[PDB]
């Protein structure tokens, strides 16, 4: 999971 | 309906950018006006870069731009501890339509679980509807934020929706909308992370607006  | 809630979200979504005084604007993500001059915005947009308060914040509302010193916006937490998404008062923004009554009530959270939802968002202002698989609630969700230098930090919040779906950079700050018509397709929260075909949104309830 990544900052998007 | 989902589509009519989506329209109300769409009208209140602005683009949020950051820059140095006299510098180029870096357009980062979405912010969602909720009422008066208050917006919801993921604080990971700005809080991890050096000397944020000396930067200029920019808000793009359909090609009309509003800017303000970061030191002149009032930032208010949604709850105790770190929750990423904050409330931000921007004195120079045009008044928003009050959409706070379209957010889910804390007591109705169970009614959105195990049902589809739609992420109503943009990529730099281009509106998109992103389907999310049946929702789960994670009491604690962890995701990795990549800063401007390229280095990454790990972030953790209370109460995040998790759904199967495909996100893109810049979609953060958009609103998750329940497919459940029996709770009037409530706005569930704010998109904060995506990856490995999973989408994560911070729970935002009506009760949280009591913090102004
Ligand atoms: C989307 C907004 N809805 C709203 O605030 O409704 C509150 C309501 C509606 C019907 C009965 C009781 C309360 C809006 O723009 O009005």
């Amino acid at each position: 999971l990544f900052f998007e | 309906s989902t589509l009519e809630i989506a329209g109300l979200v769409r009208k209140n979504l602005v683009q949020f950018g950051v820059g140095e005084k006299n510098g180029s604007v870096r357009w980062v993500m979405n912010a969602l006006g909720v009422k008066d001059d208050w917006l919801l915005v993921p604080s990971h947009a700005y809080k991890f870069e050096k000397d944020y308060e000396m930067m200029e914040f920019y808000f793009n509302r359909g090609g009309t731009y509003y800017s303000i010193s970061a030191g002149n916006v009032v930032i208010q937490s949604l709850d105790v501890g770190f929750q990423d998404v904050v409330l931000m008062k921007v004195p120079t923004i045009p008044k928003f339509r009050d959409i706070t009554q379209h957010f889910i009530k804390k007591g109705d959270v169970p009614r959105a679980l195990n049902r589809l939802a739609t992420l109503v968002t943009t990529v730099n202002g281009t509106p998109m509807l992103i389907s999310e698989g049946p929702l789960k609630m994670e009491e604690k969700a962890t995701y990795v934020h990549k800063k401007n230098d390229g280095t990454t930090v790990d972030l953790t919040v209370d109460q995040a929706w998790r759904g199967k779906g495909e996100g893109l950079p810049g979609m953060c700050g958009g609103a998750l909308v329940s497919s459940n018509q029996s709770i009037q397709n409530a706005i569930l929260g704010i998109h904060v992370a995506g990856g490995n075909s999973i989408l994560v949104a911070k729970l935002v309830t009506q009760e949280m607006f009591q913090n102004i």
